[PDB]
Parts: structure tokens; C-alpha cells; sequence
């Protein structure tokens, strides 16, 4: 190295703790209750159905592994957990497969 | 342009009688603003997966680093070969007579507590600093060199040894000479022999202060004097907001920031998303550091000439046409405005006409006569031999004039007596 | 020789670095063509090769703009260097720092690897000895300046001397003129103007 | 931080220019938070001739000398020992002086650094523009050289660089015909 003043890199402070706030809410949000319909609408006239005000186990849902095609096209499925929502809409309707 | 016309004929001349002293200022660009951009902490923010991804590209990062690093020093390297010419630092005296010329409005101020003059107030008030625009996405702003105190001290120096040295100032060792008899030399630079000062000293002496003195009313009345500064300022840093609003696009990814990116999506799908993102960022800073490269040759061939007009001008008096104002120059003297420099060209021009016949010799007894510096002029009754640029009549003698041929050769020549001293 | 120098590292500098850029991946599984080829089929392959062709692409690009800029810059230097052949080589200078600091002599051509060096020749005075000077010289109600030169005096005589070289020359009417009458210019000093001619009529 | 923004009671985010947040409402207690980066700039390493020493200087770009022991880039480099503050940044490594050379290596802001021995250390002190002069001025007072002398200087200058020529295809495909 020549006689100079040389700009190696940049040095960026590092961060000493973790702080998580979230709103808190007693109620958990009935998800079961929207699969637990005895009999679903028909398919031209589908179901919708708000959550809202509550606490949702996106993880217990995932882990209930009862579904067999569970896919988020805007998200992760690991993500979902920790990631927050405002207006969630449930929509029940029956299809064939094809 | 207003119609004109001009009085010609084949034996008519038109000799000025008074002159005048006029001051015009001009204004040059001498550097710009030495900003730094880092190319991660722009493109990733900072972000282990993005910065990883950034590897794949090359070395795209470290040559645009040295492209702005090459324009920073480009700065320095202007700033100093324009001011920096001076070998040492020169101190006026502390007595002020200089013969009825007044520098009290260029020299420095002692009463404020940096050393500037009152012009030099007034233009470092009209182009404020950081006027328009100029941050926490990894660009900066470095200082430059000389701290804008040594400017001043450079430009003292020199307006220093102008005043008491002259033009010797600058090819040897600064030779004293008294100002009135240094204007007498400035004289005779543009072809007017050195006793129209001495005996009009008073005069040219107040016309040079009112000159001065109207600058500053001229530079107060109108704030878009120094624009020409002031679009430099812009220039750069318009472009620097351009380039933080590029940070706001999607360029076809979902959403223009990096942390909902990572936090929606896992690394599997989050590749390419962040892969559009850093295309599009690297593709904007291609194109910030091109025009900037661009605009630093333009300011480079503007300091190029500042220069030139330091060495030139300042350090000698020129001999160019409507290279160092419009007249016959005199002198110049130089100001410091931010990032530029003002140069005050003194010049020289003729006032008020007066035409007579002219013929190109004088058949005295058999042998034309050609004056040796000046031209034959009549006004109805006798011929005189007058300085070109000064009307003042001299009766001809064998002193003006040398001998050439015969009368029959020439054209136009006319007959008259010339005294043998 | 460091700008001349300057200049070949500025190009081979760049040249390697695009060199380089031959092994970066851009996105590609691989950097090599020949192994893309050999692992994948053309419909497969098309992708992978269009990631590189883009980055060589860019590359090149960046590599052809510098250049542009470079040589711009180069020939701003050519056509310097061939003014100061005009005007310090094929004759005289007036202009100041032009062709050397001080007063300009001449100048000398001499080649080297993608440039040229010139010896500026220049006069410079040395030693400085001061003395009184007065603007004009009243010799008998008429002023009397200096036709070429400037008057000095060494404390007892007064000189017209040219104003490079000190060279103390007695006072005559032939390097003298008149213009006007005294008490009109601010510094005259009273003093004798020798006369040429008249000594040779009283002989 | 705490911060005066003044939100709606329908607003939650803050936005920035360049469309990052910098200001938000904590969900369980109503009060406004200000959000600021975390302290950075860059390091500028002030070094002699690697064949000279091996001893360095350590710039650190604006930042507060308070702060920079805080600072992650290493070693801690002799904090607060040695210590020089200049409005370019905090300067570690560096001895101050008073009195003033030519300039070597330039730091900036009018300070300028350099390597000397007194058994060798860099010294950062502030430049100094020449030799100070004066000109004994005089209404008639003159001076006229009366020896001189003849300098021969030299002027380097570039007029041409190399003349290359790239293929395209050649460098992009490498004779691939697909
Ligand atoms: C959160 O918990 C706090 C505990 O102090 C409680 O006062 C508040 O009502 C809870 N609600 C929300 C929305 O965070
Ligand atoms: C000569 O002309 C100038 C410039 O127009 C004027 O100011 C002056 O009064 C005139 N008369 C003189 C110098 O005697
Ligand atoms: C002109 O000179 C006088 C006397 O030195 C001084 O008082 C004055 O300030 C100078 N300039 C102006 C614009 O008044
Ligand atoms: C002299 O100038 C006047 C105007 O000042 C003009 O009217 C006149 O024609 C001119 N005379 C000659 C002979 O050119
Ligand atoms: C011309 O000037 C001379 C100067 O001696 C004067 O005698 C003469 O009267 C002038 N002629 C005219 C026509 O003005
Ligand atoms: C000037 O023009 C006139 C027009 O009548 C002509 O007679 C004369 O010869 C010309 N003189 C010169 C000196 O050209
Ligand atoms: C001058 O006078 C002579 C006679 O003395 C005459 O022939 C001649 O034409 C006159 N002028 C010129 C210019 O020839
Ligand atoms: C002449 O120059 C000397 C230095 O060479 C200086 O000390 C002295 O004051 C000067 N004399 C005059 C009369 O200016
Ligand atoms: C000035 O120079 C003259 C030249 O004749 C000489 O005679 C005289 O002594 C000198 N005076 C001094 C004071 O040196
Ligand atoms: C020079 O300045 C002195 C200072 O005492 C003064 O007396 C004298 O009149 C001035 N002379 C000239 C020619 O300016
Ligand atoms: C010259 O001498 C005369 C006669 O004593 C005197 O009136 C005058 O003031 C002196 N000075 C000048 C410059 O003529
Ligand atoms: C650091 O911050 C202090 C105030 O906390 C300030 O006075 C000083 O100028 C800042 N910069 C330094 C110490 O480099
Ligand atoms: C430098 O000068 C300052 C006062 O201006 C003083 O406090 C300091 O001790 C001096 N340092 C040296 C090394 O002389
Ligand atoms: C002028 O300078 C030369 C070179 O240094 C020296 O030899 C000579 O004696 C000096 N004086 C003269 C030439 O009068």
C-alpha cells in the first residue's frame, strides 16, 4: 500500500436488544368454527365470513396438518405466525377438483 | 439590434476625444459539491441476504466507488489551481494612500471577524449555501480542502500584490512600485502614451471609485446576477433527490421495501423479488454516477479557464479581444463566491467621437512623409499628427514622421509643410 | 513522469477488471458457458445464457462509456499539447504562465510513451536594489516623462532606466518627452535635462 | 424517541422521501414514537508507505468521538488515548501540533496529516498556505532588478492512450453458436 488515505469500508452501530409490541386481545379468533360448518354453502352463492378482534394460532392451524393444498400466494406459510393482519375474510365454498 | 450605419469615406477619420473607466464583473463555476454514495448500504440497507445477493454481480460496487472517489479529488485539484498560483502570502500595508483610488470595498474588512471584503459579503449572501436541497440511505457530503478561510487569505494575497507589485508578482520576485505609476504602465499597454494619466489622474481616480462603487448597488438590485452559480448548486442537488425517490419503486417487485420483502416471504421466493429491486438500484446508480461524470468534465473546462483568467489577466494585462472585458483591459482583480470565483475587469473605452479627413502622407519638398505613431488629421486649417486612441493634436515636425519614396508613387498624399526642429 | 503514467494505469486497470467480470455468475448456475451447455438442454439452457449475455452485456457497456469519457478527456490534453507546440515551439509568448514561469525564451519538443515533455526556457531577474522614483521632471516649466523606462535616482543623481535590467542612463531630451506644463502632475521633481545639441553649436 | 407529530386519530405510520417509516404508534400505549438509524459512516485508514511502517491512523467520518468507541467496524485501536477532533470527524492514532507545514496526506477541512520522526509517529496538524511575506509599499519608492537568470522547466503532457479494440461476440459468447 502507497502513502494515502484509503476509505476501506463503513462501520454501522450494532443493535444491543429485541423489542416486540403487538396489541394484545383475550379472544382467540374461532378459525376452527369457519371448517367446523356441518354443510357448506353452494358454490354460486360462497360463504364470507370477517375475524376480527382476536388472537389467531396460524401456527396450530398449520401444524393441524388436515389440509391437503395450503398455499399463499402474497405470503409464507412459516411467515404467517409471526406476520400480522387487519382485516381478515374467510371465503367457504365446495369446487371440483379439476 | 437597433439599425446602424456607418459614415465611411475614402479620406474620413474619426478620433476619440475623452474615454471612460468601466468595471463589469464576471462570474465562473471552479467546483461542485464532493458527494459520496455507498453502493451496499443504498442498493441492500443492510440486509445479510440482499448483500449476499449483490456478490454475484462483479465488482460493479468498487468501480463506481473509484468513479466518485476519481470526481471528489477532480474537486480539490479545481479548487487549488485556480487560487493556489501564489507562491507566498503578501500583507497590504497599513497605510491606504494609493494616490485617490479607493479598495476599501475589495480589500479585506478587518472590523468583521472573518477577513472578507464587503463584495465579498454581499456575493456569499445572494448564492446561500445549500440554498435548494442540500440522507441517512448511505450518501454523504465531504468538506473540501481549503476551509473557505484559506480561500479568502488566497485571494487577499493576490489582490495584495497586485495593488503594490503589479504583474512582476507572478514571473520572480514581487517588485514594489507605487500604484499611480503602475496605472501609467497599464496605459501604455493598450497604445495610450502615460501622460493621459498623470495629467487626468483626478478624474480617472473618481471614475474608477464610482465604477466600483455602482457594483455593488448592481449585484444588491438584482438576486439573479449570480445565477449562474446558483443553477450549479441546483444541478447537483435536484439530482441527489432524484436518486433518493428511485428508492420508493417497485421496479416489478411487490412492494419497494426490503423489510416487508424478507418479513412476507421466505428466501426461496424472496430471490426474486430482491433480484429486480437490486437491478433496478444498480441501474439508477449507473446512471446518477455517468451524469455526474459528465458535469465534472463541464465544471473541469470551466476551471480550466478560471484559471487561465487568474494567470492572464490578474497576474498581467491581456492582450486578447473580449477575453478580459469588453474594452481595452487595464487590470482585474478576484473575488471568492461559493464553489466559483467573480473576476472585476477593468477596462478601458473611448467616449465621445470627432471626425476630420485624413490623408496617408505629406509631400513636404519631393519625399512623402509617414508618421512614425500616429495619424494625419485636419480640422479645415492645418494637419496634425494624433495618437490613434486619444485625440490630441501635435504640429509635424521630422520627429513624428520618416521619409519613404517619392510624392508621385503614392495615393492620396497632400501637400503641407513639415518644420525642421 | 507520474501523468503519463497515470494515464497507462487508468487503461490497464480497466482492462482487467473487465476481464474479470467473465467469472461472475450474474444469476447463472455457472459462469462457464461450455458447463451450462454440457449440463442442460437449449431449453433450459436459453435461461441460464440469457443472465450471462446480460451482464456482458452491461459490462461492455460501462467499459465502452469510460472510454468515451476517458478519451474526451485525453483530448483535451492533445490539443493543449498542440497550442503550446504553436505558440512556445514556433515562436514567442506573451501570454503569463503560459509556456513557463517567468518570462518566456523558447521551448524545446521532446517525445515520450503517449505524451510530450517540454523545457521551457525562461528568464527570471535575481537580485533587487531599490531607490526613489517621481513620476515626471520639471526641467524649466515643462514636464518631462520617460519615453522608455522609468527615472531613479541613487540619493544625489536621477536616472532613466529600463525597468528589467537596472542600467543608469544620464537624463537627455532624446528618451525623455514633454506634455504640458508643471504643477499639474502630482510628484514632479525639479531637475536638469542635459540638451544633446547644444553643446555641439556652442563648439 | 419521543416525537410532536401530532397523528390522526385514524393515521398509524409515518413515511419518509424515500418510503421508509420514521415514525409509528406503539398498538398498547397510544403514545408517539420518532425512529432514527442507528449511528454509521465511513472509516478512511491514513497510512505512509507500507515500506516505511507499518503504523496507521484510523478517520472516522462525522461521527462524535463519544460515540466512536461504541462503533463496530477489529481492535478498539487505543480509544480515547489518543484522540483529535477536526470538523472532517474523529481522528484516532493521530499525535496534534502546532505548527504548521506543507501539506502530505490531506485529511480535509484544512487538516493535514503526515509522517515524521522525533521514534516515528503521523502528525496531524493544519496546513499552512506559504512563508509569510510583506511589501515595503511607498508612494515613491521603486525597485529595479539588477542580475538575473536563465530556468529551464519542465511540462509533461499526455496526447494519446492505447488504441484496443474488443469483439463483442468473441467476449460475450466465446465462439458458442447457440
Ligand atoms: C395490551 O396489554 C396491556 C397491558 O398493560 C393492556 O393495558 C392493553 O389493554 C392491551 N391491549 C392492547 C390492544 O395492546
Ligand atoms: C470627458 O468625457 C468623460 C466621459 O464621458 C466625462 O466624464 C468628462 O467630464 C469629460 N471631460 C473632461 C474629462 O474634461
Ligand atoms: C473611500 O475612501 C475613504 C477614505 O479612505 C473611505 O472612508 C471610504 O470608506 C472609501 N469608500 C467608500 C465607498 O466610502
Ligand atoms: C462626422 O460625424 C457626424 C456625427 O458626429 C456625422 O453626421 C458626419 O457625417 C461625419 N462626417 C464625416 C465626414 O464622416
Ligand atoms: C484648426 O486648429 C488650429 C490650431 O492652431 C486653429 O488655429 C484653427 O483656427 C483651426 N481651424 C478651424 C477651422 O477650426
Ligand atoms: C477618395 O474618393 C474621391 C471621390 O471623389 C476620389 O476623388 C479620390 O481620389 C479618393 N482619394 C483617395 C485618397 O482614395
Ligand atoms: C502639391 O503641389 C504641387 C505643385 O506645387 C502639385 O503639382 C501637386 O498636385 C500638389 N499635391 C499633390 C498631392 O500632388
Ligand atoms: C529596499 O529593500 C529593502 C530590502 O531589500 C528594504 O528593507 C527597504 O526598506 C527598502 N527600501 C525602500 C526605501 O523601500
Ligand atoms: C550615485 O551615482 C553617481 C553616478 O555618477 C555617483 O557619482 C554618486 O556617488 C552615487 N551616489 C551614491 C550616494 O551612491
Ligand atoms: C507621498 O506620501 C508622502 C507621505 O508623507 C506625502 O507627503 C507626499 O505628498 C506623497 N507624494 C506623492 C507624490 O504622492
Ligand atoms: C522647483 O524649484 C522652484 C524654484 O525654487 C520651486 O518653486 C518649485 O516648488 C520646485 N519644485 C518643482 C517641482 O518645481
Ligand atoms: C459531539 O456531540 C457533542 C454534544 O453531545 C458536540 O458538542 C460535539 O461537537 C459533537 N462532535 C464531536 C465531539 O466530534
Ligand atoms: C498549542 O497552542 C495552544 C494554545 O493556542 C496550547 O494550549 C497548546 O498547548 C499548544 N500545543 C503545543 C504542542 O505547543
Ligand atoms: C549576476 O549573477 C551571476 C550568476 O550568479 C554572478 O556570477 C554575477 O557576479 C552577478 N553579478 C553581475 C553579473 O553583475
Amino acid at each position: 500500500v502507497e502513502k494515502g488515505i484509503y476509505q476501506t469500508s463503513n462501520f454501522r452501530v450494532q443493535p444491543t436488544e429485541s423489542i416486540v409490541r403487538f396489541p394484545n386481545i383475550t379472544n382467540l379468533c374461532p378459525f376452527g368454527e369457519v371448517f367446523n360448518a356441518t354443510r357448506f354453502a353452494s358454490v354460486y352463492a360462497w360463504n364470507r365470513k370477517r375475524i376480527s378482534n382476536c388472537v389467531a394460532d396460524y401456527s396450530v392451524l398449520y401444524n393441524s396438518a388436515s389440509f391437503s393444498t395450503f398455499k399463499c400466494y402474497g405470503v409464507s406459510p412459516t411467515k404467517l405466525n409471526d406476520l400480522c393482519f387487519t382485516n381478515v375474510y374467510a371465503d367457504s365454498f365446495v369446487i371440483r377438483g379439476d | 439590434g437597433a439599425e446602424n450605419s456607418v459614415a465611411y469615406s475614402n479620406n474620413s477619420i474619426a478620433i476619440p476625444t475623452n474615454f471612460t473607466i468601466s468595471v463589469t464583473t464576471e462570474i465562473l463555476p471552479v467546483s461542485m459539491t464532493k458527494t459520496s454514495v455507498d453502493c451496499t448500504m443504498y442498493i441492500c440497507g443492510d440486509s445479510t441476504e440482499c448483500s449476499n445477493l449483490l456478490l454475484q454481480y462483479g465488482s460493479f460496487c468498487t468501480q463506481l466507488n473509484r468513479a466518485l472517489t476519481g470526481i471528489a479529488v477532480e474537486q480539490d485539484k479545481n479548487t487549488q489551481e485556480v487560487f493556489a498560483q501564489v507562491k507566498q502570502i503578501y500583507k497590504t500595508p497599513p497605510i491606504k494612500d494609493f494616490g485617490g483610488f479607493n479598495f476599501s470595498q475589495i480589500l479585506p474588512d478587518p472590523s468583521k471577524p472573518s477577513k472578507r471584503s464587503p463584495i465579498e459579503d454581499l456575493l456569499f449572501n445572494k448564492v446561500t449555501l445549500a440554498d435548494a436541497g442540500f440522507k441517512f440511505n448511505g450518501l454523504t457530503v465531504l468538506p473540501p480542502l481549503l476551509t473557505d478561510e484559506m480561500i479568502a487569505q488566497y485571494t487577499s494575497a493576490l489582490l495584495a500584490g497586485t495593488i503594490t507589485s503589479g504583474w512582476t508578482f507572478g514571473a520572480g520576485p514581487a517588485l514594489q512600485i507605487p500604484f499611480p505609476m503602475q496605472m501609467a504602465y497599464r496605459f501604455n499597454g493598450i497604445g495610450v502614451t502615460q501622460n493621459v494619466l498623470y495629467e487626468n489622474q483626478k478624474l480617472i481616480a473618481n471614475q474608477f471609485n464610482s465604477a466600483i462603487g455602482k457594483i455593488q448597488d448592481s449585484l444588491s438590485s438584482t438576486p439573479s446576477a449570480l445565477g449562474k452559480l446558483q443553477d450549479v448548486v441546483n444541478q447537483n442537488a435536484q439530482a441527489l433527490n432524484t436518486l433518493v425517490k428511485q428508492l420508493s419503486s417497485n421496479f416489478g417487485a411487490i412492494s419497494s421495501v426490503l423489510n416487508d420483502i424478507l418479513s412476507r416471504l421466505d428466501p426461496p421466493e424472496a430471490e426474486v423479488q430482491i433480484d429486480r429491486l437490486i437491478t433496478g438500484r444498480l441501474q439508477s446508480l449507473q446512471t446518477y454516477v455517468t451524469q455526474q461524470l459528465i458535469r465534472a468534465a463541464e465544471i473541469r473546462a470551466s476551471a480550466n479557464l478560471a484559471a487561465t483568467k487568474m494567470s492572464e489577466c490578474v497576474l498581467g494585462q491581456s492582450k486578447r479581444v473580449d477575453f478580459c472585458g469588453k474594452g481595452y483591459h487595464l487590470m482585474s482583480f478576484p473575488q471568492s463566491a461559493p464553489h466559483g470565483v467573480v473576476f472585476l475587469h477593468v477596462t478601458y473605452v473611448p467616449a465621445q467621437e470627432k471626425n476630420f479627413t485624413t490623408a496617408p502622407a505629406i509631400c513636404h519638398d519631393g519625399k512623402a512623409h509617414f508618421p512614425r505613431e500616429g495619424v494625419f488629421v485636419s480640422n479645415g486649417t492645418h494637419w496634425f499628427v494624433t495618437q490613434r486612441n486619444f485625440y490630441e493634436p501635435q504640429i509635424i515636425t521630422t520627429d513624428n514622421t520618416f521619409v519613404s519614396g517619392n510624392c508621385d508613387v503614392v495615393i492620396g498624399i497632400v501637400n503641407n509643410t513639415v518644420y525642421d526642429p | 513522469l507520474g501523468k503519463l503514467q497515470d494515464v497507462v494505469n487508468q487503461n490497464a486497470q480497466a482492462l482487467n477488471t473487465l476481464v474479470k467480470q467473465l467469472s461472475s455468475n450474474f444469476g447463472a448456475i455457472s459462469s462457464v458457458l461450455n458447463d451450462i451447455l454440457s449440463r442442460l438442454d437449449p431449453p433450459e439452457a436459453e435461461v441460464q445464457i440469457d443472465r450471462l449475455i446480460t451482464g456482458r452485456l452491461q459490462s461492455l457497456q460501462t467499459y465502452v462509456t469510460q472510454q468515451l469519457i476517458r478519451a474526451a478527456e485525453i483530448r483535451a490534453s492533445a490539443n493543449l499539447a498542440a497550442t503550446k507546440m504553436s505558440e512556445c515551439v514556433l515562436g514567442q509568448s506573451k501570454r503569463v504562465d503560459f509556456c513557463g514561469k517567468g518570462y518566456h525564451l523558447m521551448s524545446f519538443p521532446q517525445s515520450a510513451p503517449h505524451g510530450v515533455v517540454f523545457l521551457h526556457v525562461t528568464y527570471v531577474p535575481a537580485q533587487e536594489k531599490n531607490f526613489t522614483t517621481a513620476p515626471a521632471i520639471c526641467h524649466d516649466g515643462k514636464a518631462h516623462f520617460p519615453r522608455e523606462g522609468v527615472f531613479v535616482s541613487n540619493g544625489t543623481h536621477w536616472f532613466v532606466t529600463q525597468r528589467n535590467f537596472y542600467e543608469p542612463q544620464i537624463i537627455t531630451t532624446d528618451n525623455t518627452f514633454v506634455s504640458g506644463n508643471c504643477d499639474v502632475v502630482i510628484g514632479i521633481v525639479n531637475n536638469t535635462v542635459y540638451d544633446p545639441l547644444q553643446p555641439e553649436l556652442d563648439s | 424517541t419521543e416525537s410532536n407529530k401530532k397523528f390522526l386519530p385514524f393515521q398509524q405510520f409515518g413515511r419518509d422521501i424515500a418510503d421508509t417509516t420514521d415514525a409509528v404508534r406503539d398498538p398498547q400505549t397510544l403514545e408517539i414514537l420518532d425512529i432514527t438509524p442507528c449511528s454509521f459512516g465511513g472509516v478512511s485508514v491514513i497510512t505512509p508507505g507500507t515500506n516505511t511502517s507499518n503504523q496507521v491512523a484510523v478517520l472516522y467520518q462525522d461521527v462524535n468521538c463519544t460515540e466512536v468507541p461504541v462503533a463496530i467496524h477489529w481492535r478498539v485501536y487505543s480509544t480515547g488515548s489518543n484522540v483529535f477532533q477536526t470538523r472532517a470527524g474523529c481522528l484516532i492514532g493521530a499525535e496534534h501540533v502546532n505548527n504548521s507545514y506543507e501539506c502530505d496526506i490531506p485529511i480535509g477541512a484544512g487538516i493535514c496529516a503526515s509522517y515524521q520522526t522525533q521514534s516515528q509517529s503521523i502528525i496531524a496538524y493544519t496546513m499552512s498556505l506559504g512563508a509569510e511575506n510583506s511589501v515595503a509599499y511607498s508612494n515613491n519608492s521603486i525597485a529595479i532588478p539588477t542580475n538575473f537568470t536563465i530556468s529551464v522547466t519542465t511540462e509533461i503532457l499526455p496526447v494519446s492512450m492505447t488504441k484496443t479494440s474488443v469483439d463483442c461476440t468473441m467476449y460475450i459468447c466465446g465462439d458458442s453458436t447457440e
